[PDB]
């Protein structure tokens, strides 16, 4: 029978009023000869009847991919809410469940500092420039690069790596043309976490 | 020259 | 059916001469009935004879874990050698087959630098060593972090994250009481790697 994947809104969505954050249940493996899921949705087992459904896919190796999308309230998800997706099908004995959660547990506010390249990296042409976001928790985060009001796109970020401490951390990675570094320019790195003030900050960097 | 790791050797070339 | 998996040396191993690299052909749901299992080994395509079975292992859910290790050499592993483990047993309609390699690609050595705390940071009971180490191919890596000749087991290091070039990199992170760095105590990041000279590069941090 079909199998079922539920996920949780990106960080991003969460964190700013003016995106719309949401829950996925996915079902796959979905029979050509039994297209029809039936979706049910709680909220702390509270059912609600506000899903949307995505239009149907063929995936052409004999099944289809159907998708349940139930649109949140950043406070209900940020306050913990629990969601259940309970999925039924007539491949299958019995309903599927599933549930998911933002993390459980003390939320802890993300320690940001951003690093200059070393002298030992001076001689290259490019040069790294490095955001130490840590003592964060939950893991859910986004981080974002910028000069002079413009997007800076050439980063990349670490997966969030679980401390000793219980909290998370991770770093971000901005390589610039060293010229712009000696130049004086101010390269600046965006955090949002539901912790911070605002869920936003952002720290700068410059020669 | 040879390279010793917590004075565990390495490699040497 | 039984079901065969074959994992790499650890890079390490392949790494420090002095250390023994093996490949490891582990077969589990080894029924019962049937529990006789037949390794064949091959490098490049060409039949190896110097494999050697662990001891059989029986598992809580009724079936045999058996597992064959192949000593292999520092060089043919870090020269890409294809190993191939064949595995035969009656509860099998044909034998199953597994290949692996270190993962292809010219090599690629790391740049390693290692960064102070940020002056922000410098409130706080405890700070952030970083280890910075960027470029290389293959993922294949150690970094440990020491000072006066003993491990400083206190870090944490990211997995390797693909760049845009086609290398990679990671971070490694470790946490030292702030009056252990105010005390003038050097640290050191070691990075093992095959594309470094020796395989092997230091880098030390202390403050200015
Ligand atoms: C027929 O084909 C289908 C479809 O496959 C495609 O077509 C085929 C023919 C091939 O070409 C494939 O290569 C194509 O993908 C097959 O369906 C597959 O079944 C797999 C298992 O049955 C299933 O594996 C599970 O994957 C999970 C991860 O799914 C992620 O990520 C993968 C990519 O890595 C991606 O394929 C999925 O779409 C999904 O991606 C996420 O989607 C969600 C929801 O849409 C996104 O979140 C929402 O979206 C927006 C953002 O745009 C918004 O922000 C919303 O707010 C937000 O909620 C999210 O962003 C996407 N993420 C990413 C990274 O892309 C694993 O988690 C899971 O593992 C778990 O289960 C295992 C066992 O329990 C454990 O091992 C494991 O640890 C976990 O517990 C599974 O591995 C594949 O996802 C699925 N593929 C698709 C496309 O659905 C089908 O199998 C086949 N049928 C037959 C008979 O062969
Ligand atoms: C009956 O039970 C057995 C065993 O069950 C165990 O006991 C109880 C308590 C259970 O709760 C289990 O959880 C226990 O495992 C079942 O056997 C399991 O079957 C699985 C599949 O059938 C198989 O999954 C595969 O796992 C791979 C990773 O395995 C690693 O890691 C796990 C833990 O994460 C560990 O348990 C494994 O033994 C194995 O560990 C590695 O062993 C190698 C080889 O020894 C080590 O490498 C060597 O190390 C030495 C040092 O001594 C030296 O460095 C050598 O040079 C070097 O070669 C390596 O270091 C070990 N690593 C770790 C972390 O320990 C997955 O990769 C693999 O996934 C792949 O395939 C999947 C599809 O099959 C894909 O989804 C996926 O994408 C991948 O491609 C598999 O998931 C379990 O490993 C296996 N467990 C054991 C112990 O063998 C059995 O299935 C069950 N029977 C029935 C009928 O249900």
């Amino acid at each position: 029978g079909p199998s079922v994947f539920l996920f949780p809104p990106k960080p991003k969505d969460t964190l700013e009023a003016s995106r719309t954050p949401e829950v996925t249940c996915v079902v796959v493996d979905v029979s050509h000869e039994d297209p029809e899921v039936k979706f049910n949705w709680y909220v702390d087992g509270v059912e609600v009847h506000n899903a949307k459904t995505k239009p149907r896919e063929e995936q052409y190796n004999s099944t289809y991919r159907v998708v349940s999308v139930l649109t949140v309230l950043h406070q209900d998800w940020l306050n913990g809410k629990e969601y259940k997706c309970k999925v039924s099908n007539k491949a299958l004995p019995a309903p599927i469940e599933k549930t998911i959660s933002k993390a459980k547990g003390q939320p802890r506010e993300p320690q940001v500092y951003t690093l200059p390249p070393s002298r030992e990296e001076m001689t290259k042409n490019q040069v790294s420039l490095v955001c130490l976001v840590k003592g964060f928790y939950p893991s859910d985060i986004a981080v974002e690069w910028e000069s002079n009001g413009q997007p800076e796109n050439n980063y990349k970020t670490t997966p969030p790596v679980l401390d000793s401490d219980g909290s998370f951390f991770l770093y971000s990675i901005l390589t610039v043309d060293k010229s712009r570094w000696q130049q004086g320019n101010v390269f600046s790195c965006s955090v949002m976490h539901e912790a911070l003030h605002n869920a936003y900050t952002q720290k700068s960097l410059s020669l | 020259d040879c390279a010793w790791h917590l004075g565990e050797l390495v490699w040497c070339t």
